[PDB]
């Protein structure tokens, strides 16, 4: 039986797109495993959420929201959040298939996930902004958790934003649980290395090559 | 607070709820600011559901489960299995839950389901493996004070034991309060099966009052005589108002000295509809409409009262059995006759009524008996009707739009009340 | 086909015995039949307790659960030196029929402790009570596993269930357990139900028999909680007691007995009165109704030939042997089941329970109501499944109790 | 007698254990239980900050205070007032274990507060602390642990706050976590006006009791909040003059009669009577035949009874009357209803809404209305039989039959852990 | 501006003192200030016990946390005459700062029970610490409220919190508490882990100011765990040991006792072989090293007069007052503070938690290293803050934790 491709993207034609082409260019190389490739293109679960915030000025906005998880086979989604205007659906989708790729690439224990919100943080103050990044904590919270989800930054959001999704989600659940996402301050449970990381980790591969 | 990015310019169902927002604003008062919440679904979740076939492959399904709202309680509504199922349509139907378990005052907001598959296609094995696999998936969703789905299109008793035996296996409790339209021995109710068309009555009646209306030898036109319009036929019947005519997909019978519904019935059961019923005469189909009646329950198709036909209708009140059975054009019409049109979200609220009853005796797994339904049935539509009317007089509108109102109303009072937190 | 209970199997034995003549006249498919054959699961806990003179020592207790099909398990707690795994599977699956029977939304389970509470301090036997709850915190509560009274646990016993329970979930729980006392969400009132209950039955049943009910003589086996309530209400009900027997012998007065002055020397001195008669002779004696209310294997075939009584009813679980019931069947008494007429406190129960997760109480007058017309309902139904299969009163019920576990069962399916 | 003792304000609390330790001496308490009723369970103060409108933090003072719970889930009352202090909300939780025992509900007794002044904070600072109250109290509360319901400045929309701040951090519509609250929530109907419908109820039966008639009696309501103002219109429809309402500014008095739909209106828009006739300690002794005691606690002191006129006495508010001007009033004659009876219409209303809430099926007002008199009646019978059987006064009874019935669930349950 | 506690504030105004005078040298916020000067929550419980004759008393106990802005709660456990809420929210605040100090992820908590340990039968005392621990489930756990070991709490007590949470979640738990015996998921280092803290930092402190530690006379003020270790560990750096004392007075050896020889004596018979000093002389004798190693107030005002240490090493909480280290201070002596010398207590309990959170286990070895590592870091960030202000250590850790606390604050922000 055939498996139609999604029906909720619209005939084109985007990044989701490019995402399932890759998945597909790899499918010759896979031997036995390859009647499995459908399921990598298929994301688990995608939660579009609403998240209302009372703005400076007394009034109500409604930004959309989202939290994919792509494949959780190897582990919990990881994945960042962007803030974006331009931000979709099918963006958010593509980004979490290339979290699981890139996280089983370095072998680590992690399914692939993203989160957005359609957005111009630009246009919003401190305070809403935050208001923002814990509303949408609340909201995603039936998905999150350091054994479940494990958010992160990404475009427009970092060690800021980190530490109110670790605060909502602690206080939300009558727990401190630094470990419900990473790229967060030292203070909060961060992790020392992580400005110099991938530039000495394009040495090390570099090296590794030379080596060879 | 723009428009949804997530369906594209291609609104279709959507922009219909939408709409009918918007035409409900002018009536909100000091609530009218909040309606923009309405225009949104609290949540949205897509899920895949992978199904072994019984040859062996997986097949892949796409399901969504939409929270509307949820300012009033759990989230509320059926889930369906159709091959044209789309996030658009499944966000329209749990939006209009919302309205009509608000409108009739239900303490649920509104929910709804859908997999998009052709149950046709699969054997009874398969269908039970995806609704298994459906109601693990949306899980984190489910339970009696947080979402409680339902039969729809394509699913029944079934499916619905299905997902209550999953979801009590998963969660290593038996709670029969999980979803609703089961059988009566998994903790169903009684009375389901009439409760519609029952309710039809219920209202028209309550609208008969109102108008100084006698029910007993009153005449009434039923078009439909499926559960809906059999049920109302029997229990316009059992009051003592005779059914002169009934209108099928097979053609119309007429008969002034009444047809008896019971025996209609068994016509109806041996030969597939109306067609050839012995005791009443064949009749034009478009002089079904136009026919000297009191009552006229339209319990179809949708849009069978439009421009073409309404200028005929000599009822003096319309209860709508079947969704959206008549036009904008024919409400705007009927209007000027001054004919009553009892709108589909209350008069036909029977069904969602006693799903609400069998959510409430699934509590303490204490059950009612048929009579205590009917009668608690009454109560609740007498009361929904009486709170439409209330406010068609206060804001001179007609009963459609007055239920809207009310719904609204409901919904956004109960989100004032709350507030807005986190 | 089918669990084998590794020791003491009687009484699983006997419940398989039932099931294979009940398939025979009932539809019943073999998913379920192999679910009825096999119990869900057995626990055997180990139950430390630190005794009065410090030592500690080991309890053995056993929770059984047989078939959830139509709802959460129910069922009884035994302390008994008697008790053994073999011995609960047997009544957990037997409450799964009883339960049926009754139309009621639970599955069967059991559960006992092997101890005689006699020989206890109070003190020891509450921590052996709470340490088995406690140990059973994660397989049991309000919709999950129902524990209820039984032989050697009484009222208070249920309570120390409940308060062990809601203190280690950390809330208040009452619906984790019946046969609870008033202060703590039982009621109303009884304990005196199963007795009340089996008289309601044999009414009915004489009622349509065409029977004197009227000044008739009744002989009652057994004085705990339900014979007390049996002799109690049949004296009231116009019926004329000439006998009570205990595991001791039989008190016997050919023209009555006063029944609240018996049971008031009964309680003050845990012995009769005056023993007129050997343990079995009561069988024998002279009445239209003979009543089993003490234990299982009360009246063997041998014995029911000496039985002159045209009414025999079962109130003790499994209290008729199989032998004994084709005999006086043959003979043409009607033979009443524990099934049937054992069911007055499992109904209790489920309205005790019914009215505790609502936490709002009916009055006495409201209680009697529908217990009343449940047991009615429920007399009718086995006799309607009775009369369309031409069966006795056991088969009758046993194919309409089979009946409902095959609707619930196929309904629901194989998961996981 | 050993018992707890507050650090702060131990007033309540000791009034308390006076009355405990009278009734001790007529009902029968084993030692156990007289330990478990000296000795609250648990004493919870919070810090809760709030980020005000200027965006400046200031922290505020909260308590959450769960006495005894043998009988059932705790069950208490919020106050939103400046004078809330530990051991206040310690005297009422121990109040509301008797008086829930008294009433026969299946509810052990709490009680709950924060030290401030609700009317001098915006709406959105006060809000702000309602929800970080309750999410403070999640853990530890719930529709079978401790319920909270309304007090003094706590709303229907403070109750509304607490359901719904539970609500979204637990992840379900809990309606039952809360009483007091808008029908639109689960709310039950009309009642609260059932705190002053109550009173009058108790009134009414201890009346038909004792053969009196209220036909033209003299009232003086002291206190015109939900309480009091229920109290005078209830009062006015059995036909009672209403000669005095009293606010604590003072009271406006009528000989003949107060039209008490003029005066609520009034007051209701612009927070005064008509006119005031009286300073507030005038009205106590005034030529009356009832007085209703329906504001705050410690309204009536030994010396002011002295004043008192009126031959019944009804105290509405929890511990409206002192314990030394209640032995005065019973030396002179006058019949004295006690809170715990006549004080305890709230509680039976919110019972009947939390009843509700478990299944989620709603009653008709009249439906409402009658379990609601049925029970008062029962309560005022069962008070009464008590009394007789020991030959005692109604608080006395009241206490006997409390202390009883904690005793029977305390004894039956036993010391676990 | 602040909390005031009801019963005691004496340690509470300590902690407001204190942090008033850093909040001039530090960067702090506003909001950090509120939350640093209002504890989350004080909870007093009151726990039934059924006592040894039956009858039951009813004991006062308190868990207050302070502040969580860097992690988890984690505080001791005081079983003592003298606990009350006041001390126990003074010392819930002292943690909050020792343990920012530390740059440990933890906030600060602290607990105890109004009782007299050695007035208990064991059996009285077990039931106590079970039903504290009980009463407190959902409000502690390895990631809400961490427990340890303070005045009159021992291993065994910790055993018995540890085993009473684990039984009534259903699941075990080793990190609910630290301070457990070795057998229950304890560590090697070490619950003597104060006293070689105190030390490290001593040495730590002496190198950098060039101060001679071999052959310097100390004195040591207390001779329970913390004492004993601290003795035991200034001799094998070589020091001479002139002194210990206990409340009942010190005994004295200008050459230097034989450490082990007198605490084996100490153990053994309950005494010190002899009793040359009276309780006062303690502070007055001629030393290098006095080591504040007992109780709170240890040394006032009056007493720092007395004192002809150059070094004077607060290790116990509190057991030198403000105005004594003002005195010491203007006098040239280097003083100490408890929130460096003796956080070894807590950064031990620490290394506990994180072996028990991932269940396996250090050697000897490898504790102690990774235990001196970060006592020698600690130290270093001490003191260069202290120099970058030009402040006294106090001061300078003070300023550190305050810093700390901001930022956790800060970045958190304010919610719910
Ligand atoms: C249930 C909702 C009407 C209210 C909720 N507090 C929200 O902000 O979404
Ligand atoms: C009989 C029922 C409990 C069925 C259930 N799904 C099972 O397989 O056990
Ligand atoms: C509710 C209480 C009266 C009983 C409970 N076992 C306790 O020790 O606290
Ligand atoms: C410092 C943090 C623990 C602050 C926390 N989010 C609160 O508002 O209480």
């Amino acid at each position: 039986m055939k498996s139609e491709p999604l029906s909720y993207l619209g005939k084109d034609g985007g990044p989701w797109e490019i995402f399932t082409e890759q998945v597909d260019r790899v499918v010759p190389y896979l031997g036995r495993l390859a009647p499995l490739a459908e399921s990598l293109k298929r994301p688990k679960r995608v939660l579009i959420v609403d998240v209302p915030v009372r703005l400076d000025d007394g009034s109500v906005a409604y930004f959309e929201g989202y939290r994919v998880h792509h494949n959780t086979a190897r582990g919990p989604a990881k994945g960042g959040v962007r803030y974006h205007p331009e931000v979709t659906l099918s963006e958010v989708m593509a980004l979490a298939g290339w979290m699981t790729i890139k996280n089983a690439a370095v072998g680590l224990p992690y399914g692939g996930g993203k989160g957005g919100i359609r957005v111009d943080p630009r246009k919003l103050s401190p305070g809403e902004l935050e208001r923002l990044t814990r509303r949408y904590t609340s909201e995603i919270g039936i998905l999150l958790g350091p054994d479940r989800d494990i958010p992160a930054p990404d475009v427009n959001t970092g060690e800021r934003e980190m530490a109110w999704m670790m605060d909502t989600y602690s206080m939300n659940v009558g727990r401190t649980v630094p470990g419900v996402v990473t790229g967060k301050p030292i203070a909060l449970g961060g992790s020392l290395g992580r400005r110099d990381a991938t530039g000495r980790g394009v040495f090390i591969t570099a090296a590794a090559a030379a080596e060879k | 607070s723009e428009p949804l990015s997530y369906l594209g310019k291609d609104g279709g169902p959507w922009e219909i709820f939408t709409e009918q927002v918007d035409r409900v604003v002018p009536y909100l008062g000091r609530l009218a600011p909040l309606a923009e919440s309405l225009k949104r679904p609290k949540r949205v979740l897509i899920v895949d559901v992978p199904v072994r076939l019984d040859d062996g492959s997986v097949a892949y399904f796409e399901g969504y489960r939409v929270h509307h709202n949820t300012a009033r309680g759990p989230a509320k509504g059926g889930v369906r299995y159709h091959p044209e199922v789309t996030l658009s349509e499944v966000m329209a139907l749990a939006g209009w839950m919302t309205i009509k378990n608000a409108a009739v005052g239900l303490p649920y907001g509104g929910g709804k389901g859908g997999i998009r598959v052709d149950p046709r296609k699969l054997s009874p094995g398969e269908l039970e493996r995806l609704t298994r696999r459906y109601t693990s998936e949306i899980g984190i969703l489910l339970g009696p004070d947080r979402d409680i789905p339902a039969p729809d299109v394509n699913t029944g008793e079934r499916e619905m034991a299905w997902m209550m035996d999953t979801y009590s296996m998963n969660v290593g409790r038996t709670v029969p309060g999980v979803v609703t339209g089961k059988p009566i021995a998994l903790g169903g109710s009684l009375g389901r099966r009439d409760a519609t068309g029952r309710g039809v009555f219920i209202t028209a009646a309550a609208a008969a009052e109102k108008i100084g209306l006698q029910v007993e030898g009153a005449r009434v036109a039923i078009q439909g005589f499926g559960n809906v319009g059999n049920a109302a036929a029997r229990a316009f019947h059992d009051h003592g108002a005779r059914v002169v005519a009934v209108q099928d997909h097979t053609g119309t019978v007429y008969n002034e000295a009444g047809i008896d519904p019971y025996d209609l019935l068994r016509h109806v059961q041996e030969f597939g509809g109306v067609r050839g019923y012995p005791k009443a005469e064949p009749l034009p189909a478009a002089d079904f409409w136009g026919l000297p009646v009191e009552f006229l329950v339209p319990a179809a198709l949708e849009k069978q009262i439009t421009e073409q036909n309404a200028w005929r209708i000599r009822a003096r009140i319309v209860a709508e059995g079947a969704n959206g059975p008549t036009t904008p054009a024919a409400d705007d019409i009927l209007l000027e006759k001054g004919v009553l049109v009892v709108p589909d979200v209350i008069a036909n609220a029977g069904g969602v009524t006693v799903s609400y009853f069998e959510w409430v005796q699934d509590f303490n797994s204490y059950f009612w008996t048929e009579e205590e339904i009917n009668a608690r049935l009454e109560r609740v539509l007498r009361n929904a009707f009486e709170a439409v009317w209330q406010v068609a007089q206060e804001k001179k509108i007609p009963l459609r739009t007055a239920a809207y109102v009310v719904a609204a109303t409901r919904v956004l009072e109960a989100r004032a009340l709350r507030g807005l937190y986190p | 086909k089918a669990y084998r209970p590794p020791e003491d199997p009687g009484l699983w034995d006997t419940y398989l015995e039932w099931l294979e003549r009940a398939l025979k006249v009932a539809g019943v498919h073999p998913t379920t039949l192999e679910y009825l054959a096999h119990p869900k699961r057995l626990v055997t806990l180990s139950l430390p307790v630190v005794m009065d003179d410090g030592k500690v020592r080991i309890f053995q207790g056993y929770r059984v659960v047989h078939d959830i099909a139509r709802g959460p398990a129910k069922g009884g707690v035994r302390l008994d030196p008697g008790v053994t795994l073999g011995q609960t599977a047997g009544l957990a699956a037997w409450m799964t029929l009883k339960a049926a029977v009754y139309d009621l939304p639970f599955g069967g389970a059991a559960g006992g402790i092997a101890v005689d509470p006699k020989g206890l301090s109070p003190q020891e036997l509450e921590r052996l009570v709470r340490r088995y709850t406690a140990e059973l915190v994660g397989l049991i509560g309000p919709d999950s596993d129902i524990l209820g009274p039984d032989l050697g646990a009484d009222q208070q016993v249920m309570a120390w269930i409940m308060d062990t329970y809601s203190m280690t979930v950390g809330s208040t729980v009452p619906g984790v357990v019946t046969g609870k006392p008033h202060a703590l969400g039982g009621s109303e009132g009884r304990d005196d139900a199963a007795g009340l209950g089996a008289l309601l039955v044999l009414e009915a049943l004489a009622k349509r028999r065409g029977l004197d009910l009227r000044g008739a003589r009744v002989v009652v086996q057994g004085l705990g909680q339900v014979g007390a309530a049996v002799a109690l209400h049949a004296e009231r009900l116009g019926m004329r007691v000439v006998a009570v027997a205990t595991s001791m012998g039989g008190m016997y007065a050919p023209e009555g007995l006063d029944v609240a002055e018996v049971l008031s020397a009964y309680e003050a001195t845990g012995s009769l009165p005056r023993l007129d008669l050997a343990p079995e002779e009561v069988f024998g004696l002279e009445a239209e109704v003979l009543v089993l209310a003490a234990r299982e294997g009360a009246l063997d075939g041998d014995r029911a030939r000496q039985v002159q009584a045209q009414a025999v009813v079962e109130v003790a679980n499994f209290g008729l042997n199989p032998e004994a019931e084709a005999y006086l069947l043959g003979k043409g008494a009607l033979v009443v089941p524990d099934l049937l007429s054992g069911g007055g406190g499992l109904l209790a129960s489920y309205l005790e329970w019914v009215q505790d997760l609502n936490m709002f109480f009916w009055s006495p007058e409201e209680v009697r109501e529908r217990f009343e017309t449940r047991v009615a309902r429920v007399v009718d139904a086995v006799c309607r499944r009775a009369e369309r299969g031409g069966l006795d009163l056991r088969m009758g019920a046993l194919a309409l109790a089979l009946e409902r576990l095959d609707e619930a069962t196929r309904l629901r399916g194989v998961y996981p």
